[PDB]
């Protein structure tokens, strides 16, 4: 309850590391295959950098 | 001790009632002390140095830094200051037997960012030749309490044990720093470590020559029970540059630098606001990246101008170019 | 090769039990601490050159009578695992392109140094180390750091600042002091920081996190980019854009550089 | 005979204690030890199966592990310390 | 477990739990592994009294030093059937604890109790005994082995000097 | 003739001897108060050592003289 | 002879003598007349420290008056039987609690402030003495005094050069050590100083700093103050009276008096309450003096000048005058102390450089 | 490549000579006198036939040390000395069952045995030069009725004496120079103890001292080790263990030396970013000795740690002495001869042989006077 006043989440703190490394991850064999799917009641309590 | 037989335990934990073999005498085993024993009977076969907890004191441990002694971090009377607390009484005690005083011991680095606190105990590392120890207070909390207070005990025992050592406390601003109570807080854990430097320092005797270094980068946190000057003795603020010392340092640095002679020193000074000694430590490296640049051996007295635009408009960007973290 | 094996397997086994090296004692001896349980007072055969081995090390013990037979070297750990890459960068540079006309103080104090030690040779003195870009988003910070590295050719660590925050207290600090102790091993490193304002506004729980997570994490992070460790040659690559969260014993000039705007 | 009694203890050997688990058959107890790890055990003809009931403790060898006698039940060396307080 | 098991193997045993607060506390699991030992044990006291076991033999005084500190399941009564207050001393509550603590010493006889007592208010129950301490400490002053009423009046006066130092403000409910 | 042997522990006793008598009947008197064989025993005066075939007037070795008694150690 | 085992007594049980018919056992046998059949004699359950318990026939050597369900025996490992008694175990760091001849400070190195020394022992030195005059008193004994003010007052020297001057034995404990995270063994940390202090009474337990295991809460939520109190009830337990706190007494100093717990305001835990104040106008002067002692000095000197310029210091302030008067010297290249440099120690080193910049005040 | 001495290689069951030698050949004098003899140096005649043995020990010594100073070499033999050692003495010439060869045992006693040699060939003013004489007084407890002062007592070294009063060199020295004397003789009375304190009246210019590790366990009647932790200092003072008046010469000495030894401390480290240097300045040094200096005295009294012998392993009863010395050029720079494996080591590594345990640990230390 002072991790969505102090992260946005404590989950979005984990999706949000997730989402940067894919964001230059685009080849390691050289296509993507591991896709992250991310899902949520609604977007406004994403973070910015989702 | 059992006097007449003595109770070990293993590292297994068993317990075990051992004597004396052919190596050991009456006088060799101590309490807490470790003690090797045979396996198929035990009984004590060699004496053994004292507590296998040390791991992560032996990490804060290591040998010294030999950087000099003529080039250092500032260049005012302020290193000779530290040269009558902690240098002189590992050098001579003899001049102190004559004065009749209880050595001194204990000095406070305190003051402005960027002032070359951690230069000079690196130069003295060099000169005195005695073993350096240092540490990081924030690697002292650990998240099950109770681990860090060993922690320290373990330290500062085994360093009375040592002869002629020098204990910089580095980065103690956490623990070392302000005291207070909570009501569902989780500050209280981290304190545990702050109280056992207390009473460590302080003893049940004083330190067995331990000269202690403690270097705060605020001079806002500190225990209210190591403010108190009796056990750190006189205490010597690392401030700022003053407009002759900048002038100094920058010599410093271009006689160690190539470039052509002509150059005036002082004039670099005056376009400096009052700020930190490491601004003059960055002019050199980016007159130096001008001078590739411009295809060059040597920098010459045009792109230091440059350099020091470049460094006095990032401090009017950012701050701390006369705040202390508020409050002398 | 028919000769040196007749002698070595004489003292070499058959199973060696695994040890982790406590300490050493010197008169050639040690006192071990098995994985397994009991600790040991081995010996040293010693044609592993007694100076050369320290705490940490896994060691090699003999099955009839426990001596260091020897010592194995490298190690990886789930501490180690988060840093390690797991790419090789598959666009390099000027895929950033645009923006090119400060792309000059970063192929200029992180990439040449490396590239000619000759030049900083002529004027001496001490190297350019560190640079943190700022701007704001869609400068190509975190790709830029990733294609300098294709260059150099030395090894390029890069870890995410949400991962050195974390749920638990004291441990953060011992996470942040392994990173550069690791690069300097590698005689040359690049360690890219991702978001190193992630240090400075982000906390788990306010009793394992709070202020007190982010500032000692700040703290520590001062000794290692200099304090007193003396440590080889990490080149240092910063992307920030919130640079009133952290230390002012970092962003000053004198540490990090040239600190370039976008 | 203060030593004759010390050499009859000596000669003999140490008991280790069990508590009857759960009966399987006639000659064979599942007990689980005070030491921890489950075992099956025998009987000698030295104990009745009328005697024994689940939560009693009995005796093992510690060199056939076989059970000759009903033991009393434990209890911790910590709650006599409590008893020892009354002032 | 098996001190349960032992009170039922011994008729009327009465068992005292003294200064439960972090051995029956909340579910709190954000700080410390050491607080999932706390659970882990809080369960086992209350199988013990109610299951397929109950205790009308066997007593439970459950003494704590702060009433809201426990897990709620400590708060329903039907193992802890009664919450019984002990209160703080009242004005001439303090005259009954004094009278027992004045036969506990030697004197010259003392009935000038009462004023003094009800007036000094302040106290609880170990301060009356801590004041006959002190009344023998200004006793070993004057050369005296006994208490006199130039002792007394001045025991419970430095007794309450000093504990002035810091007060006592927790909920009674 | 009283003399003084200072031990392995560092405490003096006293021995009876004569100036006549061999180091062997000096090393004996010790086996039998203290226990330790002769063949470890080595008397020490000057700094010098006094061995088996030697006496107690070789050196000028009187009364009210201290010995100073070590212990052997094999190898090599 | 080694090796041999240690162990505890569990509980004893105590099986029949060989003099009947029907079996030497307390437990009923099958199978009836038996006198050495399968029936044996008297018995204890001890716990091994390889962690089990063995049910022996205890040897007759060792007379059943000696065997408690609570003491420490020597058990034979080879075959599992009592070879005898031992005294009771004691955990390494409490047994380096103990004076090794503890070197005195006495009152020597104390001016200024002698009513503080009364009062202490008053309250310590003399119920442990004159503990008869105490029960003719009619009153119970005191489980310590504690001592409190500012820091650098000279609590922890006191303590230490009473002690040692009365020969009283004095524990040297510190309050962090007694929090590890091996609580229960932790705990038995403070379990066990308190079982050395009952052989080893009367005894001065002097715990430095007591703001650890004397907090003021013991209402904690989600955090891992929960188990630090856990050592702060053990040592509450000791103090509650089942004697065993009636000789054995505690010293503490504590800088901060303000987040002290609630169940040591009581008395019957910290009976006696010590304040150590700021120095006054003449003990400023004595305390100067009792450091300068040591050292040589002019004899052109005069105390009450020098507690004039100083304003209500406590005394570790004082001893950084008097050592920095003796830096001064050195630092001019003389080794004779001026009468003039304790001037400028007091100057020099307040604690605080200038009073900081004036540009309104 | 670099300039580096050569060492012995162990024939085996050699090591308590072998190791012995290297030490004694840093101390100046021993060296030099060892080259300069002549067949014609004054003998201390009494008579006696085994002054004659004591000469051919010496000329050994001589060829072993030109063997060890030119390079022709990298092996120093020590087979012709071991020859004449076992006919010296006859306690080094028996035979091991099981074992094998020629008995081995004891670097003090062979320390003991080569002093002596060397004082018959080189007269008594040549025992003086490593000779300690003391001043005793043997006098009651409580008031003297029996008093006798020896200093006819003397030694060629110290003995550590310890009994666990050991954590420092200085208490065990002191606690084995101090002693209390118990009597079985009639007075007028009898077994009166007496105080004894002796005191050094006359310091030797090469000071030795020898930790004793050696015990006879009573209590099961086998030899056990002595084990303990030892630091000892590199720079020794002996100034509590003088008499006052001997004290007070040389500390004024010292001062004044150790203002000069300041001086050279800060002037090398500038000319740095030198034997002649060091020559230089001894002509200073030797200003500030004093006028009444006699033979076989240092001229001061702090002595410099030159060498350590270690004794490492298991049991006595067994037993490589491995030794460490210091360089005769250096001064922090230490060289280990490890039989004929010879290598730089550092402070450091001497620090390190304080001991405790089945490592490395000192029996002998050897100083030299005069501080620098
Ligand atoms: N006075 C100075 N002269 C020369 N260089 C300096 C000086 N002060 C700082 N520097 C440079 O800055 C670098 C880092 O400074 P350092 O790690 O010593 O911080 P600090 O002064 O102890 O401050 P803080 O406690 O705020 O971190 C040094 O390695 C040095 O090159
Ligand atoms: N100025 C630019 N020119 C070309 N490509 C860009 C630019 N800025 C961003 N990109 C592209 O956007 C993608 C991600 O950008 P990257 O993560 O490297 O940038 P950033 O500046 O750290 O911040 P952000 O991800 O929020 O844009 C990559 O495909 C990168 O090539
Ligand atoms: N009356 C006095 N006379 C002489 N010296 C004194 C006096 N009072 C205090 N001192 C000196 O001041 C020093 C500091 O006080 P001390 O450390 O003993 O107590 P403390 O208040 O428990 O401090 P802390 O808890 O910070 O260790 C003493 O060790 C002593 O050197
Ligand atoms: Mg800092
Ligand atoms: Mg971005
Ligand atoms: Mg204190
Ligand atoms: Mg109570």
């Amino acid at each position: 309850s002072t991790r969505v006043e102090g992260s946005g989440g404590g989950d979005s703190e984990v999706q949000r590391t997730m989402l940067e490394l894919l964001n230059q991850l685009d080849g390691f064999e050289t296509s993507k295959n591991i896709k992250i799917i991310m899902a949520t009641n609604r977007l406004d309590i994403l973070d910015p950098a989702l | 001790i059992i006097k007449g037989k003595y109770v070990i335990n293993l590292k297994q934990i068993a317990k075990f009632v051992v004597g004396l073999g052919e190596r050991v005498s009456p006088t060799d085993i101590e309490e807490g002390m470790r003690v090797g024993v045979d396996r198929s009977k035990y009984n004590i076969e060699l004496p053994l140095p004292p507590r296998i907890d040390p791991s992560v004191t032996m990490m804060t441990v290591e040998e010294k830094p030999d950087v000099t002694y003529s080039d250092v971090g500032g260049c005012k009377d302020q290193i000779e200051k530290l040269r009558e607390v902690v240098e002189l009484p590992l050098l001579s005690p003899e001049r102190f037997a004559t004065l009749g005083i209880d050595p001194p011991k204990g000095i406070l680095l305190y003051g402005p960012p960027g002032t070359g606190k951690t230069l000079c105990a690196r130069a003295v590392a060099n000169r005195t030749d005695a073993t350096f120890i240092r540490v990081i207070g924030s690697e002292l909390v650990q998240k099950y309490v109770g681990e860090g207070a060993r922690m320290v005990r373990e330290l500062f025992e085994m360093a009375r044990t040592k002869k002629a050592c020098i204990i910089f406390f580095d980065e103690i601003d956490a623990v070392g720093g302000a005291r207070f109570d909570d009501g569902a807080g989780g500050d209280n854990e981290v304190q545990r470590t702050m109280l056992e430097l207390i009473t460590q320092l302080d003893g049940f005797d004083p330190r067995g020559n331990i000269k202690v270094m403690f270097a705060t980068n605020r001079p806002n946190t500190l225990d209210p029970a190591l403010l108190r000057p009796g056990r750190i003795d006189r205490k010597v603020e690392f401030s700022l540059p003053d407009l002759e010392g900048r002038a100094n340092i920058f010599r410093i640095h271009s006689k160690s630098m190539s470039v052509e002679r002509g150059i005036r020193w002082e004039l670099i000074s005056r376009l400096c606001p009052n700020s930190t000694g490491a601004e003059l430590r960055s002019v050199c490296t980016e007159a130096g990246m001008f001078a590739i640049r411009a295809r060059r051996k040597v920098a010459t007295e045009k792109d230091f101008l440059k350099a020091v635009d470049k460094v006095i408009s990032g401090y009017k960007k950012f701050s701390s170019t006369s705040r202390y973290m508020q409050y002398n | 090769q028919e000769e040196e094996k007749k002698q070595l397997e004489e003292i070499r086994g058959n199973p060696l039990s695994i040890g982790t090296l406590e300490e050493i004692i010197d008169d050639d001896h040690a006192i071990v601490t098995s994985p397994t349980m009991p600790d040991y007072y081995v010996s040293i055969l010693s044609f592993v050159d007694k100076e050369l081995l320290e705490p940490g090390c896994s060691v090699l013990l003999h099955h009839k009578t426990m001596s260091i037979v020897g010592v194995l070297q490298d190690d990886a750990d789930p501490m180690v695992s988060v840093m390690k890459m797991d790419k090789s960068p598959t666009e390099s540079y000027s895929d950033i392109g645009g923006l090119e006309s400060q792309i000059q103080e970063i192929k200029e104090s992180v990439e040449l140094p490396l590239t000619h030690p000759e030049l900083y040779e002529e004027m001496g003195i001490k190297p350019p180390k560190g640079v943190i870009l700022y701007g704001a988003p869609g400068t190509g910070k975190t790709l830029l750091a990733k294609a300098v590295a294709n260059q150099t050719s030395a090894t390029f660590l890069r870890i995410v600042g949400s991962e050195l925050i974390q749920k638990y207290l004291g441990d953060g600090p011992r996470l942040c002091r392994q990173i550069f102790k690791v690069a300097g091993e590698n005689a040359p490193s690049i360690v890219f920081i991702d978001e190193i304002d992630a240090i400075g506004t982000k906390r788990y729980d306010s009793n394992s996190g709070g202020e007190r997570e982010i500032q000692r994490t700040m703290l520590e992070l001062l000794n290692q980019l200099d304090g007193f460790d003396d440590r080889g040659d990490v080149k240092v690559i910063m992307a920030t854009n919130k640079i009133e969260t952290l230390d002012p014993a970092l962003i000053r000039p004198g540490r990090i550089d040239r600190k370039i705007l976008f | 005979d203060k030593t004759e009694n010390d050499i009859k203890a000596l000669q003999s050997i140490g008991q280790l204690i069990g508590e009857v688990m759960k009966e399987l058959s006639e000659e064979k107890y599942i007990v689980k030890a005070s030491s921890g790890p489950r075992y099956i055990v025998g009987v000698r003809n030295s104990v009745d199966r009328s005697k024994l009931k689940k939560g009693v403790r009995v005796t093992l060898d510690i060199t056939t592990l076989t059970i000759m006698r009903i033991l009393p039940r434990e209890t911790d060396p910590l709650v006599y310390n409590m008893t020892s307080f009354e002032q | 477990r098996e001190m349960f098991a032992y009170a039922k193997e011994h008729e009327p045993c009465i068992i005292f739990m003294d200064e439960v607060d972090a051995i029956g506390g909340r579910r709190f699991s954000e700080g410390t592994s050491a607080d999932r030992e706390i659970q882990r044990t809080l369960m086992e006291l209350l199988t013990q009294m109610d299951g397929f076991d109950n205790l009308g033999q066997t007593k439970i005084i459950m003494a704590t030093n702060r009433p809201d500190t426990l897990d709620p399941a400590l708060l329903r009564p039907g193992r802890l059937d009664r919450k019984v207050e002990i209160p703080l001393p009242n004005e001439a509550g303090r005259l009954e604890i004094f009278k027992i603590h004045t036969a506990k010493v030697k004197k010259t006889g003392e009935f000038d109790f009462e004023a003094a007592v009800k007036m000094s208010d302040g106290f609880n129950g170990a301060d009356i005994r801590n004041c006959a301490t002190e009344a023998g400490f200004f006793a070993i002053r004057d050369d005296r082995d006994h208490i006199n009423p130039d002792d007394l009046m001045k025991a419970v006066r430095k007794v309450a000097e000093v504990k002035k130092l810091e007060g006592t403000i927790e909920y009674q409910k | 003739m009283q003399i003084f042997v200072k031990t392995l522990t560092g405490k003096t006793i006293t021995l009876e001897v004569e100036p006549s008598d061999t180091i062997e009947n000096v090393k004996a008197k010790i086996q039998d108060k203290e226990g330790i064989p002769p063949d470890q025993q080595r008397l020490i005066f000057a700094g010098k050592q006094l061995e088996d075939g030697r006496t107690l007037s070789d050196y000028n070795i009187q009364k009210e003289s201290t010995l100073h008694l070590v212990l052997r150690l094999r190898g090599g | 002879q080694l090796p041999y085992l240690v162990a505890n007594v569990v509980e004893v049980m105590d099986m029949n003598e060989i003099e009947d018919k029907e079996n030497s056992e307390s437990t009923t046998q099958g199978g009836n007349v038996n006198l050495d059949n399968t029936a044996v004699g008297k018995a204890a359950v001890v716990k091994t420290s390889s962690r089990q318990t063995v049910f022996l026939p205890m040897v007759g050597l060792v007379d059943p008056d000696k065997l408690k369900p609570n003491d420490l025996v020597g058990v034979n490992k080879d075959s599992y039987l009592i070879l005898d008694t031992l005294p009771s175990e004691f955990d390494s760091r409490v047994k380096a609690m103990e004076v090794d001849e503890k070197p005195t400070e006495t009152y020597s190195d104390v001016g200024g402030l002698d009513k503080q020394i009364e009062e202490l022992v008053e309250a310590i030195v003399l119920p442990m003495k004159r503990a008869d005059k105490f029960k003719d008193m009619g009153i119970r004994a005191p489980k310590g005094a504690l001592m409190y003010g500012p820091p650098g007052t000279g609590k922890t020297l006191l303590a230490r050069a009473c002690a040692a001057q009365t020969n009283a034995t004095f524990l040297k404990l510190a309050a962090p050590q007694l929090v590890q995270m091996y609580i229960g063994e932790g705990a038995k940390l403070v379990r066990d100083a308190f079982a050395l202090a009952k052989e080893k009474a009367p005894t001065i337990i002097f715990i430095d700093e007591l703001d650890a295991i004397g907090t003021k809460r013991f209402d904690s939520e989600k955090s891992g103050d929960r188990e630090v109190q856990r050592t702060m009830l053990e040592l509450l337990n000791q103090l509650d009276g089942f004697s065993s706190d009636d000789r054995v007494k505690v010293l503490a100093a504590t800088n901060r008096v303000d987040v002290l717990d609630p169940a040591l305001l009581r008395s019957g835990r910290l009976d006696r309450k010590i304040e150590f104040p700021l120095p006054s106008e003449d003990s400023r002067a004595q305390i100067l003096q009792i450091h300068s002692r040591k050292m040589t000095t002019d004899d052109d000197i005069n105390w009450q000048e020098l507690a004039r310029s100083t304003d209500e210091f406590n005394g570790a302030q004082l001893k950084a005058v008097t050592v920095e008067a003796g830096m001064i010297a050195l630092r001019n290249g003389q080794s004779s102390v001026k009468h003039e440099d304790f001037v400028e120690g007091i100057s020099e080193v307040q604690a605080r450089k200038s009073k900081s910049v004036s540009f309104y005040a | 490549f670099a300039q580096l001495p050569v060492g012995f290689k162990n024939m085996g069951n050699t090591c308590y000579l072998n190791a012995t030698l290297q030490a004694l050949y840093r101390v100046n004098d021993l060296r030099d006198m060892i080259l300069n003899y002549n067949p014609s140096q004054g003998v201390s005649n009494s008579g006696a036939q085994d002054e004659e043995i004591h000469k051919q020990i010496v000329i050994e010594m001589k060829r072993c040390f030109e063997n060890l100073q030119n390079k022709s070499f990298k092996s120093v033999l020590p087979i012709v000395l071991l020859n004449t050692l076992r006919k010296c003495y006859p306690q080094f010439a028996e035979r091991d069952s099981q074992g094998g060869f020629y008995k081995q045992q004891d670097a003090e006693e062979l320390f003991t045995q080569l002093f002596h040699s060397m004082s018959i060939v080189f007269g008594d003013k040549f025992s003086e030069d490593f000779r300690i004489q003391f001043k005793t007084t043997i006098k009651d407890t409580a008031n003297d009725n029996d008093i006798t002062v020896k200093e006819n007592e003397s030694d060629s070294k110290l003995q550590c004496h310890i009994s666990g009063t050991t954590n420092f060199m200085r208490n065990g020295l002191l606690e084995g120079l101090n002693e209390k004397i118990e009597k079985r003789s009639d007075l007028t009375g009898a077994n009166s103890i007496y105080s004894v304190e002796k005191k050094i009246s006359r310091l030797p210019k090469f000071l030795t001292v020898q930790y004793v590790r050696f015990f006879w366990k009573r209590s099961t009647n086998k030899k056990s080790k002595i084990l303990r932790k030892v630091v000892f200092p590199f720079q020794l003072d002996v100034a509590d263990m003088l008499t006052p008046e001997y004290a007070a010469e040389k500390v004024k000495v010292r001062d004044e030396l150790r203002k000069v030894e300041k001086e050279k401390n800060e002037k090398e480290r500038e000319i740095k970013r030198n034997e002649s240097e060091k020559d230089q300045w001894l002509e200073e040094y030797k200003k500030h000795f004093p006028p009444n200096l006699e033979k076989g005295e240092n001229p001061s009294c702090v002595y410099n740690l030159i060498g350590v012998i270690t004794h490492q392993g298991a049991n006595s009863e067994s037993g490589h002495y491995q030794a460490f010395i210091r360089d005769e050029l250096d001064e922090n720079k230490w060289y280990k001869f490890n039989d004929d494996k010879v290598s730089v080591v550092e402070k450091e590594k001497i620090e390190s042989l304080a001991g405790g345990g089945e490592s490395d640990s000192a029996l002998i230390l050897m100083y030299k006077g005069f501080g620098l």
